[PDB]
């Protein structure tokens, strides 16, 4: 019972902690091709001269 | 403004893109240990308990 | 510029040049407390020698860096902008002096 | 120039923080080791509580929680960061000074894990436990019959 | 007498002494999870003041 | 004549607005994430109201929220925006003149 | 952040690894041998006993 | 939507294969201690009765 | 948490900006004028005719 009481507070829930990796890598993917896209945002400046 | 010293949209991007690897960090450690409450700063008092 | 007759205690300008401070050697502790009015301030040996309460002094150290590098700050910028707005009426000069010549 | 000093002395801030997340991970680390010392002291000293083991034993089993000990003290006086022992008996709290306009602080309050501050200092199953004694007080040197005979002699 | 030590004789309550030993290290290590968590913080709010 | 003075005095209060959206933005930073401070002190509330929990580790929660409270504060104290602790206990709502014509 | 030179999370992983990889050996050495008190590094006094 | 924050079907699926890994736990309760009502909490009376 | 060097190290840097400040206050020159120095009156600018 107290091992059981020990998983209910310190052991992960692979299945939460599966999502929530998932939803990260997402995230830094977005992450970075928003990151490319506002450093192109400058480009644009670069036309007229 | 169409000014290029600074890029705030590209400073935005650099914090979500922390708070993302943030997340990934804690979860994979979550996920490689086994263990929700490791390094106690998450959950201090669930490790006092553990 | 010293003067004799009048002296300045700790905190206050006293005639009285000298207090008789009470302090006892608190036996099995080897600590001076205080006894006369601060009663177990635990006195410890200044920097010069004599018998304070506090327990940490000066040091050798910029006690305020910031600060002063602030007050640096203040006075650099309130150079740079007497100078550029001296600058600025130069130029009004120029222009009307041009102006006035024509 | 207000903004620019602002901002990067906040970015050096934030680069002086993130060396105190550090900081207390390394100690949060070598706290996490003793306490699985303690874990196994605690799994062993129930075990040699036991009455049917025999004297030697215990020995062993004092060999163990010495040995624990020593390991304890040793992460107390040597889990270093940047030259200071940070989880010993000689360590000062930090500062981690965040923000510029300097005056305000986070104190980190870390110090004395080690034996003879978890309370411990003597522990011991069997005959061999030596603890430390006290220095002698010229109080007590008088209560057990002290006769004065110069400059506290 | 002189030298420093004696001996130990069978601690008494051994139990409690790492009782008292385990609430010490805990303190201390909540202590210093309370402090990851609030560097962490001061982390993204001087980065949101900076940009 | 009229128009140059309209149309400069116009641009100038757009600067001034400008200022006013980034003085905005930062009190609006520093709150999002007293936000979050204010999420987790709730959070850990509703953990330590359990009666589960000895009172070790309520003294751990507690210590934890002080934690979290002081962090509110430093907050408060030390939010600054061009001199001026916009977010803090001696903060008088601003002016931001936008238009000419005071 | 956006660091390469060094990997924490791989780090962790591996350590995590490790201590998992440790207890598999310990449950492996003592499923073949049949004998939970084998070498002695493990229950010290146990083998005193038996 | 198309959101990535919140995937509310991983949730769902997450409640489900709790509810689910509950029922196995009880299936393998019952099977390996062989008797239907133990650990009281279901059939409290039943228990009283037995 | 940083120890005794490193901060003599910063120091070291501090007092070469120091150096700096003051070799640019002393050698910043204009027609023989240390403009920005430590000898520097104000000067005049005659503007017009009619002095």
């Amino acid at each position: 019972n107290l091992s059981s009481a020990r998983s209910r507070i310190q052991d992960a829930d692979y299945a939460t902690e599966v999502s929530n990796m998932s939803k990260a890598q997402i995230l830094q993917q977005a992450g970075t091709s928003v990151l490319a896209q506002a450093n192109q945002v400058p480009q644009t400046v670069l036309s007229l001269l | 403004a169409a000014v290029i010293n600074t890029n705030y949209l590209s400073l935005v991007a650099q914090n979500n893109l922390n708070k993302s690897q943030s997340s990934l960090g804690t979860a994979i450690e979550r996920l490689s240990s086994g263990l929700r409450i490791n390094s106690a700063k998450d959950d201090a008092a669930g490790m006092a308990i553990a | 510029g010293e003067l004799t007759d009048i002296q300045t205690f700790d905190t206050s300008y006293k005639i009285n040049a000298d207090t008789g401070e009470v302090t006892v050697v608190g036996d099995n502790s080897a600590t001076a407390g205080q006894y006369a009015s601060a009663d177990g301030a635990k006195v410890l040996v200044g920097s010069d020698g004599k018998l304070t309460t506090e327990t940490t002094s000066a040091g050798d150290k910029t006690t305020d860096p910031l600060k002063t590098l602030d007050a640096a700050f203040t006075k650099l910028d309130k150079l740079t902008g007497e100078l550029g707005a001296v600058q600025n009426r130069l130029e009004s000069t120029i222009a009307n002096l041009n102006n006035v010549v024509n | 120039n207000r903004f620019t000093a602002n901002v990067r002395g906040l970015t050096q801030a934030a680069r002086n923080a993130n060396d105190g997340i550090s900081l207390a991970q390394t100690t949060e680390g070598a706290a996490s080791e003793v306490n699985t010392h303690l874990q196994r002291i605690r799994e062993l000293t129930v075990q040699a509580s036991n009455g049917s083991y025999s004297q030697e034993q215990l020995d062993s089993v004092q060999g163990e929680i010495n040995q624990r000990l020593a390991d304890i003290d040793r992460i107390s006086e040597q889990t270093d960061f940047n030259g200071v022992k940070v989880l010993s008996d000689s360590a000062k709290p930090l500062t981690l000074q965040v923000g510029a306009n300097d005056g305000e602080t986070i104190t980190l309050n870390l110090s004395e894990i080690s034996v003879k501050t978890l309370g411990l200092d003597g522990f011991n199953v069997n005959g061999k436990g030596v603890t430390q004694n006290r220095s002698a007080t010229v109080t007590d040197v008088i209560a057990q019959g002290g006769t004065l005979q110069g400059d506290g002699t």
